[PDB]
RNA sequence: CUGAUG
RNA sequence: GACCCAAACUGGGAUUAGAUACCCCACUAUGCCUAGCCCUAAACCCAAAUAGUUACAUAACAAAACUAUUCGCCAGAGUACUACUCGCAACUGCCUAAAACUCAAAGGACUUGGCGGUGCUUCACAUCCACCUAGAGGAGCCUGUUCUAUAAUCGAUAAACCCCGAUAGACCUUACCAACCCUUGCCAAUUCAGCCUAUAUACCGCCAUCUUCAGCAAACCCUAAAAAGGAACAAUAGUAAGCACAAUCAUAGCACAUAAAAACGUUAGGUCAAGGUGUAGCUUAUGGGUUGGAAAGAAAUGGGCUACAUUUUCUACAUAA
RNA sequence: GCGGUCAUACGAUUAACCCAAAUUAAUAGAUCCACGGCGUAAAGAGUGUUUAAGAAAAAAAAUCACAAUAGAGUUAAAUUA
RNA sequence: ACAGGUUUGG
């Protein structure tokens, strides 16, 4: 049985997000990609650099915003400046949210030698799509 | 398989469409054949509206075709027909005036007559009864009879010939032998009939 | 039915004859009860599984302004009402049975579900019916067209008179103060 | 959820005004064909499923038909068939039966008075009328439906349509009728073109097994074919491919009556022969009357050949041939 | 017809 | 005494590994008559006899539940239609009928699955047969396994392993071996690093198979109790969110087809060696580096390529030489 | 019934529970089987009559086509010397 | 006896 990127159905009480409720065979059909760059085109290069940078951003933000991240990050890459769109729970005060965004906006820039943008959309709770 | 079940078989006969006003029973069918939005399949590349082709010759060429060498199968068929034509012309010009009115030089008629001559009447079916297979004599269908008549000739002319002899050269001889009721294919049909006559008493084992 | 012997007058050459003295004595109480429940703003449901007068019973309940069920009675209609009808539903305060047996000649489902849900039931019972669970049985005929029409018109006029006397009593209620 | 939809309609009207403002069109003439057009530009989501794209419509198409309230503040239900489970479907059946009995009694009285003023208004074949499907009835009746009750309602509708129809009965039975697309597979015939003082000039396009063929036909010349600049005899050395060329012409008896020039590319010899066969057959329709082009399509000249090589599957050999499966 | 065992 | 016919036993013939059985043939005791014994049966309608009642009331199934007067029996199962007594024309017999010892059960009825070389309908569309084509098992070679042989990996190894991890081995890869060196030894620090050590019978992550089978299932409701089941469309207790199926999507137009998908679970199925890991074990070593070797085939076998020719081979060439 | 690699069941330690100048083990006892059952679990004895013994508690009845049984005589179909 | 444990997938 297929088990990749597939949350198994429980008795009917688990909350799942729109990205988790769809199997990987639905990518580009019902759901899209969490990252957008040019390295995955036909005659382009420098793809593995973007893959490892993306996975580093994921593993870094998972630790930077612990327990308060709603879903996965959206890594947009457009003209030398990399934007990170996040959905965050309103567990931390804005006084700490601004400290964290200002810290990461410069740490990632000085680590990757490129301008970064960080945008946070705060939600009251994890959005439920299927049964809850 | 790409054609759905609604696709009907095409009709290649031009004389069927050239004169529809000659009969009324066909009018009621061909005026509604198109009204029900009935889709028609594409005509195959093998079957066309030529008058010099025959479905029996097409079937024999398809049965002689190895793999996908249809040009080779067509060459063998054409060379076989040419060989039987020249072999009949030689005897026409070597016989007297009394046999000239009886000898036939048309290759299609002698091909069809040889096939009808080697066409079996009844066949054998293996029926398991009492843990042993009995060869029960069964009436064959028309397509099965014609297929066996072609297959016996092809299987004989493919293996029972010399390496120096070619396929049309052997088939031209066996066609005339089957037309004159002398060939081993006719002998094989007679062996089938004799085995069926020896197991005629086992015809009660059939349930259809 | 074995429980029809006390409600019978005799047997006229095979066919049982229901006495009419006890019929009227039961019908008076049945009509009084249905008129009182229609006076006290009670939901009345005319139930009957018989494919001859179903249209007559729907039209009678429509002219009465009460509710009707002449179709296939679902399983958990009265018991599993907060799931069959809606989140919060008011069960009928009276069930009037114009045919006790269904098309299979077995006792209806509502004749047991009303007794399970403590709902009063008035019912027209024939010689082959079971009145053990019916609150107000009326021994009569439920297979002749005029016999059905007589009961339907009696209950029609009873509900009409009850609602009209209720409106008149409220009219005097508005003049008492 | 009666108030939620009411609020969504106000928010959708405000969103429509804002959309017309940011798109720069007059909000008065702003319609749905401009709403979806502006959404497709502002939020260009590339997805294969059309229902996953961003969409902004009136809330009555997005949200399904919500059931109205069934009882008042005192608990008494509104409809008299509320305790039947399907108070809409059973009410529809009750009204249909009540009109059937009215037609029956009126026709009995009319037969008693010996008058026949009704006609047969059930045969709606030239109009193209059909009955409602279960989904179409589930759209009218908000509650769910089944198969047996829908077949019972249709069987009662035909019973009502089999009787002498009245005045108000026909408009009631009509609202359950649906008009069926065009039931005509007749192809479009290209008109005869005249280009550069050339008479009887037509063109056709064919494709079979990765072979594209465009064939121009001049109906004033003699019988000969010019493909890729070289004659058909040297282009198709095999007699079968030339017999494919003879197939469409021998069917119309126009062998020595038309000159043709073809341009075929892709595929092999028999694929090119079939593509030029289909292109010549589609191009010969202009020179012939309507009765014979139908015989061409019934003989297989005007229809394509969808038989395309299937893709090889992983773990197999030829998309059907499996590996040698060892039992032990 | 026949044809055992785990 | 009789003996047409049937038939224990027996002798031949079939079938089978065996057939001192089922199947076929012949024939004997016997079944038949008279007289005398034997006194046993699923001798069961598993329901004692005599007079009744339809009151209370369904453990289950079955032949519905019970009264009053009696008689004959019943005290866990096996031992046990047994041993020893008595009696009997019975002497391989019948009747009556224990104990030692072993166990914590033995039993009757039912529910749900599974199975059936049980009856009956509907099916198989590359699927069982009736039928078609091309192959394997024969030869050489390539390659993977099992075996012998070395100091010289490992895992897979019924369908669901066998050109499988590997879309890939001269050093490296390589986790194997022999010789040699280093032991807070990749990291900012850590009585710390590191382990391809054991456990896939602790796992996650990924899959195989039933499987293009349709079922799984939360919340309720009903059953003269409920282990469980829940349906009659002229409808008899069933509503059911959800996951599956279906639909849609993709192979740039439809339809078809293909692809994709295929839930809950079965096989403690495969994977500690993609990666991390719970538990138990190494720490001057089961850890980290350098050099050199990891053969070979007595043999068997799986899958492929080449053919064994004449519809063949070579040459120029689209296929008329 | 527990023990084959996290044993609250084995041995030891901590802790806890119940008794207590007593606590456990073994053996004897007291108590405990049926005023219950006999179609399927053990039980209606293969059948009828009679003796002993018991109940007679309110009144009624006895006996009819057809294959009971024991003797004597006969044979329609089939089969056979 | 105011009883409890124990037959079986149940
Ligand atoms: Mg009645
Ligand atoms: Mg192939
Ligand atoms: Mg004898
Ligand atoms: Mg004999
Ligand atoms: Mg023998
Ligand atoms: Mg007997
Ligand atoms: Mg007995
Ligand atoms: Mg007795
Ligand atoms: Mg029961
Ligand atoms: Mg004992
Ligand atoms: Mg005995
Ligand atoms: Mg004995
Ligand atoms: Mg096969
Ligand atoms: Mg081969
Ligand atoms: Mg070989
Ligand atoms: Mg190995
Ligand atoms: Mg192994
Ligand atoms: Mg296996
Ligand atoms: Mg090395
Ligand atoms: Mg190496
Ligand atoms: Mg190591
Ligand atoms: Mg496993
Ligand atoms: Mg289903
Ligand atoms: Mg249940
Ligand atoms: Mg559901
Ligand atoms: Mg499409
Ligand atoms: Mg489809
Ligand atoms: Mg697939
Ligand atoms: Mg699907
Ligand atoms: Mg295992
Ligand atoms: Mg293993
Ligand atoms: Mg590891
Ligand atoms: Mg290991
Ligand atoms: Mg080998
Ligand atoms: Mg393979
Ligand atoms: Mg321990
Ligand atoms: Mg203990
Ligand atoms: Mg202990
Ligand atoms: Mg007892
Ligand atoms: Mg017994
Ligand atoms: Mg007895
Ligand atoms: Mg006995
Ligand atoms: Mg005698
Ligand atoms: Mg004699
Ligand atoms: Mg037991």
């Amino acid at each position: 049985k297929n088990r990749a990127a597939r949350v198994r159905v429980s008795k009917g009480d688990k909350p799942v997000t729109y990205e988790e409720a769809h199997a990987p065979h639905y990518i580009a059909h019902r759901k899209g990609w969490l990252s957008l760059h040019t390295g995955n085109l036909d005659g382009e290069d420098h793809a593995a650099e973007r893959t490892v940078e993306d996975v580093f951003l994921r593993k870094f933000m998972l630790g930077t915003f612990p327990g308060c991240l709603a879903d996965q990050l959206v890594l947009k890459r457009r003209a030398n400046q990399l934007e990170i769109c996040a959905l965050v729970l309103r567990q931390l005060p804005p006084h700490k949210f601004y400290f964290l965004v200002g810290y990461s906006e410069t740490l990632l820039s000085h680590f990757y030698k490129c301008p970064v943008h960080l945008h946070l959309q705060t939600v009251p709770s994890k959005v439920v799509y299927k049964y809850i | 398989s790409r054609y759905g079940p609604e696709y009907k078989d095409p009709q290649i006969d031009k004389e069927y469409y050239r004169k529809p006003l000659a009969e009324q029973t066909e009018e009621e069918k061909y005026e509604r054949d198109f009204k029900k939005t009935q889709l028609i399949k594409a005509a195959p590349a093998t079957k066309t509206s030529s008058v010099f082709e025959d479905p029996v010759i097409s079937k024999f060429t398809n049965m002689m075709m190895k793999g996908g060498n249809k040009v080779l199968a067509r060459s063998l068929m054409t060379q076989t027909l040419e060989a039987v034509k020249r072999k009949q012309f030689a005897k026409y010009h070597a016989a007297s005036a009394e046999e000239q009115a009886t000898i036939e030089r048309n290759p299609y008629t002698i091909f069809h007559q040889a096939l009808k001559n080697c066409e079996p009447v009844i066949g054998l079916v293996p029926i398991l009864k009492g843990g042993h297979f009995y060869q029960v004599p069964v009436p064959l269908a028309d397509r099965r009879r014609r297929f066996l008549a072609m297959k016996w000739m092809i299987a004989e002319c493919r293996e029972k010939k010399h390496r120096r002899v070619l396929m049309p050269e052997k088939l031209s001889q066996e066609l005339l032998e089957a037309f004159h009721n002398q060939g081993p294919v006719i002998k094989r049909k007679h062996d089938m009939h004799k085995m069926a006559e020896a197991n005629r008493a086992l015809a009660h084992y059939r349930w259809w | 039915h074995r429980f029809m012997e006390p409600y019978l007058f005799g047997s006229r050459l095979g066919q049982d004859i229901i006495d009419l003295e006890q019929t009227a004595a039961h019908l008076q109480l049945a009509l009084n009860f249905t008129a009182h429940v229609a006076y006290r703003e009670g939901i009345i449901l005319f139930v009957s599984r018989h494919r001859q007068f179903a249209h007559l019973i729907e039209t009678t309940a429509r002219d009465c302004g009460e509710y009707a069920h002449t179709r296939y009675f679902k399983g958990g209609l009265l018991t599993n009402a907060p799931l069959l009808l809606g989140p919060g539903v008011r069960l009928p305060d009276l069930i009037i049975f114009l045919h006790t047996l269904n098309n299979v000649f077995e006792p209806h489902v509502a004749v047991r579900d009303a007794a399970k849900m403590n709902i009063p039931t008035v019912g027209i019972v024939d010689t082959n019916c079971n009145p053990a669970l019916i609150t107000y049985p009326v021994p009569g005929n439920d297979d002749s067209p005029p016999a059905v029409r007589l009961f339907c018109r009696l209950f029609q006029v009873a509900i009409s008179r009850a609602k009209e006397k209720r409106r008149q009593v409220e009219a005097l209620y508005r003049l008492q103060g | 959820t009666v108030d939620f939809i009411k609020k969504q309609i106000e928010e959708f009207n405000i969103g429509k005004r804002h959309l017309a403002n940011m798109m720069g069109e007059d909000p008065e003439t702003f319609t749905q064909e401009d709403i979806d057009r502006a959404i497709a530009y502002l939020f260009p989501s590339g997805l294969f499923e059309k229902r996953a794209r961003p969409i902004m419509k009136h809330p009555e198409e997005i949200f399904p038909k919500q059931r109205a309230i069934q009882w008042g503040e005192d608990g008494r239900p509104f409809h008299f068939l509320f305790y039947t489970g399907k108070q809409s479907y059973y009410s529809l059946m009750h009204d249909t039966y009540g009109k059937l009995l009215d037609v029956e009694k009126h026709h009995n009285q009319l037969r008693a008075k010996d008058l026949l003023a009704e006609k047969t208004k059930i045969l709606k074949d030239p109009i193209g009328s059909r009955w409602l499907i279960k989904e179409e009835l589930e759209e009218m009746l908000v509650e769910k439906l089944s198969d047996q009750d829908y077949a019972q309602f249709i069987r009662l509708l035909e019973r009502l349509s089999a009787l002498p129809c009245g005045a108000t009965e026909e408009d009631f039975v009509n609202r359950f009728r649906r008009s069926i697309p065009i039931q005509s597979k007749k192809q479009l015939i290209e008109p005869l073109q005249y280009d550069e003082q050339g008479m009887a000039f037509s063109r056709g396009e064919g494709k079979r097994k990765t072979a594209k063929a465009e064939v121009v036909v001049y109906g004033q010349g003699s019988g000969r074919i010019d493909v890729n600049g070289v004659d058909y005899l040297l282009y198709f050395p095999v007699t079968q491919d030339r017999e494919q060329l003879m197939f469409p012409l021998h069917f119309l008896d126009r062998l020595g009556k038309h000159d043709m020039t073809c341009a075929v590319s892709g595929g092999g010899r028999s694929a090119q022969a079939g593509a030029v066969r289909l292109a010549m057959a589609r191009a010969l329709c202009s020179f012939v009357t309507e009765d014979e082009v139908e015989w061409m399509r019934q003989a297989g000249l005007l229809t394509a050949d969808p038989r395309v090589r299937e893709r090889k599957k992983p773990g197999q050999e030829g998309a059907r041939r499996k590996f040698t499966w060892k039992k032990r």
